[PDB]
């Protein structure tokens, strides 16, 4: 029982690791994005009517 | 962080393209909507 | 989250980026006759 | 014996539960779509740049996403200015409009 526990724990580890070393880098541009991007859509629909 | 750099220094190749565009689609709704109605009556 | 809250913007922005013998009508020619010097 | 095989068997189970949205290929999977779709998109704003800005401040050198636009606009003048007489007894025509309904009804 505690060997295959551990071995189980071990492959969840590995997955999140690969996982924060990419999302770490793209949550931390999101806010500065979103409202350029917003700031800008709204800017170009005023234009098509 | 392409789009943000492009954003501040240009939004904040000729820039015609999206004028034909809209000229076309406005004036193409137009057509149709008179046709319509001449067809009512 | 965020890509959810967007998709009304993406959606205006894609909508912006995405043998010719002229027969004149007389009522434009009459408008353009008097209008000629403007 | 048989109690702690099945007790195994649940622990297992209860802990790949708990750590599907993060682990599981389904869940995964959705979430890559999503971020193909708005990368597309970022790449296409990219791409036409020039225009955007050209709007926002409002062979022939014209970004190519725009060439259909811009070769079908002359037909579409002409057909227009050609039936413009037409156009307008169309737009005195919409007054009736309700009574040309109300007999029809009748």
């Amino acid at each position: 029982r505690d060997l295959t526990l551990l071995q189980r724990e071990e492959r969840l580890r590995d997955l999140i690791e690969k996982q924060d070393e990419v999302l770490t880098p793209v949550v931390t541009s999101k806010d500065p994005f979103k409202d350029n991007y917003t700031t800008f859509a709204t800017a170009l629909d005023s234009t098509r009517h | 962080i392409a789009f943000n750099q492009i954003y501040a220094n240009e939004f904040q190749m000729s820039p015609m393209g999206p004028f034909f565009q809209f000229v076309h689609q406005s004036l193409s709704t137009c057509f149709k909507e008179l046709e319509s109605i001449a067809q009512f009556t | 989250q965020m890509l959810k809250e967007m998709e009304k913007e993406v959606d205006v922005v894609d909508a912006v980026v995405r043998n010719a013998t002229l027969n004149i009508p007389n009522l434009l020619i009459s408008r353009i006759e008097s209008e000629m010097h403007r | 014996a048989e109690i702690n095989q099945k007790s195994l068997e649940l622990e297992l189970l209860r802990l790949e539960k708990e750590t599907a949205d993060i682990t599981h290929p389904l869940y995964l999977g959705q979430k890559h779509q999503a971020l193909q779709a708005m990368n597309s998109h970022l790449e296409a704003v990219l791409r036409e740049k020039r225009s955007l800005r050209q709007r926002l401040a409002q062979n022939l050198p014209i970004e190519a996403s725009y060439h259909r636009f811009t070769a079908e606009l002359l037909p579409l003048a002409v057909n227009f200015i050609e039936k413009l007489e037409i156009y307008i007894k169309t737009i005195q025509t919409i007054p009736k409009i309700p009574d040309c309904a109300s007999n029809m009804d009748n």
